[PDB]
């Protein structure tokens, strides 16, 4: 039964991704809930974006890994990928990710399990 | 973008956005479940038929029979539906309410707030508890969430007034010296769409608020 | 006793999170 929810379960969260970006392929892990931030250089300090949703380490049909948030608060969500894993980071009790064109978002994940997780399986894929 | 999405495609997004990947604390009983059913219900009102007129608006109740129908996770439930639903707002209409009766600096007047729909009356600035937080933590979230006003450095925990209408338990917390100039709007999607004063000589001795009218009264003509 | 907001509603302020060096 536990196995079988887990079947029903990725089944409909990768349909519901292919739904939103086809170029999804399969899921590498989740996470239960992640909040979103990003931090303003200049201003030196971090901004709360409402993006606060289901987190998909997802890997499309070119083999590029990247995340996607089901923003619960607005339809925009957030898929970013993670060309080198060196651009994310375990700081504290969130990690900071420097995306390639030079911005900085921080994801606080509400299971702190499925923060160690997720940091551990980046470092290991590539 | 649901600009032009299926009603099944809509409730796949649902229960991959809301319900089936919850953390497992509130994945286990039935009315937590329907808490998430409420949260999906106003994504699916305020934006998805909002990319897409030709879906339906569907009351809350009517939305959530169609998602555990179709959501697997769900389907123990599709048929005592109606009464797990039942179970679902017997269970919120029980959840501790914090709120604060704000005042003014001549406790003649004191914020109400109005519902969005233009039936909807008025009402204090109050709202549901949440996991863990204290009372005051409440009065304080929800105080903000409705009014956009910060009352963590005016609140007195000694000084409020608890009700218990029907079986819903009420905490009003009595903040007066709030100025008349100070600035209110709130913070939320819907739930809110008037903040104005009244004075407390204009109330009925519609509103939800006459319950109250008696403790507040004695309690200012002791100040 | 009851609820009807889960915790990860309360996410951490924008405050909370680290600034090291580099940022
Ligand atoms: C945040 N929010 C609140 N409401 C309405 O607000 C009412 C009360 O919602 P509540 O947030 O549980 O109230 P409380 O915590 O202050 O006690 C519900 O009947 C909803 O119709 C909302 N209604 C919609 N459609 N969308 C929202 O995002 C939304
Ligand atoms: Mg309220
Ligand atoms: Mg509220
Ligand atoms: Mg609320």
């Amino acid at each position: 039964a536990m196995e079988d929810e887990n079947i029903l379960r990725n089944a409909v969260n990768l349909q519901v991704l292919k739904f939103h970006y086809p170029e999804i392929e399969s899921i590498i892990d989740i996470a239960s809930h992640v909040a979103v931030y990003q931090f303003d250089v200049g201003s030196q300090k971090w901004l709360k974006t409402s993006i606060e949703g289901t987190f998909f380490l997802v890997k499309d049909q070119r083999a590029r890994v990247g995340y996607v948030i089901l923003n619960r608060n607005s339809p925009e969500n957030l898929y970013l990928f993670i060309n080198h894993p060196s651009n994310v980071h375990l700081v504290d009790r969130y990690l900071i990710h420097r995306t390639e064109n030079q911005h900085v978002v921080g994801l606080w994940m509400f299971d702190p399990n499925d923060m160690s997780r997720i940091f551990n399986i980046v470092k290991e894929s590539l | 973008s649901f600009t032009n999405a299926t009603f099944s495609q809509v409730l796949d997004d649902l229960s991959a956005r809301f319900i089936l990947n919850l953390p497992a604390e509130e994945q286990s009983s039935v009315e937590r479940l329907c808490f998430q059913i409420e949260q999906a219900h106003w994504f699916y009102e305020d934006f998805i038929r909002a990319q897409n007129d030709q879906l339906p608006s569907l009351g809350l109740r009517v939305f959530s029979a169609k998602l555990f129908a179709h959501c697997p996770l769900l389907w123990k439930w599709s048929k005592v539906h109606e009464e797990a639903f039942d179970d679902f707002l017997r269970y919120k209409t029980r959840i501790p309410v914090r709120g604060a009766i704000m005042l003014d600096m001549s406790m003649q007047q004191c914020v109400l707030v109005k519902g969005w729909k233009a039936s909807s009356g008025w009402g204090f600035p109050k709202g549901k508890i949440d996991k863990d937080e204290s009372d005051v933590d409440c009065a304080i979230r929800e105080v903000y969430e409705e009014t956009g006003f910060d009352c963590s450095s005016r609140i007195n925990p000694n000084e409020f007034i608890d009700m218990t209408i029907r079986g819903q338990n009420v905490r009003l917390y009595i903040i007066p010296g709030i100025s008349l100039d100070t600035r209110f709007e709130s913070r939320t999607r819907k739930e809110i769409s008037k903040i104005e004063w009244h004075n407390l000589m204009d109330l009925p001795t519609f509103y939800m608020v006459i319950p109250f009218l008696a403790p507040l009264k004695k309690w200012i003509k002791k100040r | 006793i009851l609820y009807a907001g889960p915790t990860f509603t309360h996410s951490p302020a924008a405050s909370n999170l680290p600034i090291p060096t580099f940022l």
